[PDB]
């Protein structure tokens, strides 16, 4: 449903938080404290230093496995996210061609070196 | 002293980047291990605006 981006991912320094809730999307750059295996039903704990937030319409809409492409890129604080959705008939990345519309840019202003995906158990 | 500032850091800053972490500074070949001392500078000092 989302990702965790950061250079430390250890609540010592800033680490953004993203989620595709069935109701919306929520991105907050706080000194979040997670657990060893964070998944939604509670993913975080003890939200500290909450400095930036964003909530809008959720990201992912709906035999064919749906493909969702994203380009996560950061320039001079402006973290750029691109959105794409495409149905795929039933693995292998589909050899073809398409483009990605931009979706949103946010001025988080953090140092990012690693990123870990937020996944659900089942 | 509501306002403070940084003067020592391992590397300079990035455009539109606000470095905020309170990490002890090592100015010498020896580490600091999170304890004040020689080559152990708290990253932030305060101005005496008088
Ligand atoms: C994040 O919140 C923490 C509180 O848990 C802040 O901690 C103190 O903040 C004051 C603000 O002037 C500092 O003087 C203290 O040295 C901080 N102490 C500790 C133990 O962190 C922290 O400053 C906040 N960070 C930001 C960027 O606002
Ligand atoms: C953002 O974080 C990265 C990861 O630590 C920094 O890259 C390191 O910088 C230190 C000096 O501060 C070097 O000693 C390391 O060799 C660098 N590589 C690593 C560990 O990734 C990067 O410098 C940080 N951004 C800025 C502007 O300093």
């Amino acid at each position: 449903r989302g990702w965790i981006f950061g250079t430390t991912l250890d609540s010592k320094t800033q680490s953004l938080l993203i989620v595709n809730n069935a109701t919306n999307v929520v991105i907050k750059v706080c000194e979040f404290q997670f657990c060893n295996d964070p998944f939604l039903d509670r993913v975080y704990s003890s939200a500290n230093n909450c400095t930036f937030e964003y909530v809008s319409q959720p990201f992912l809409m709906d035999n064919f496995k749906n493909l969702r492409e994203f380009v996560f890129k950061n320039i001079d604080g402006y973290f750029k996210i691109y959105s794409k959705h495409t149905p795929i008939i039933v693995e292998d990345l589909p050899q073809g061609f398409s483009a990605l519309e931009p979706l949103v840019d946010l001025p988080i202003g953090i140092n990012i070196t690693r990123f870990q995906t937020l996944l659900a158990l089942h | 002293y509501n306002y403070l500032y940084r003067l020592f850091r391992k590397s300079n800053l990035k455009p539109f980047e606000r470095d905020i972490s309170t990490e002890i500074y090592q100015a010498g070949n020896k580490p600091c291990n999170g304890v004040a001392g020689f080559n152990c500078y708290f990253p932030l000092r305060s101005y005496s605006f008088r």
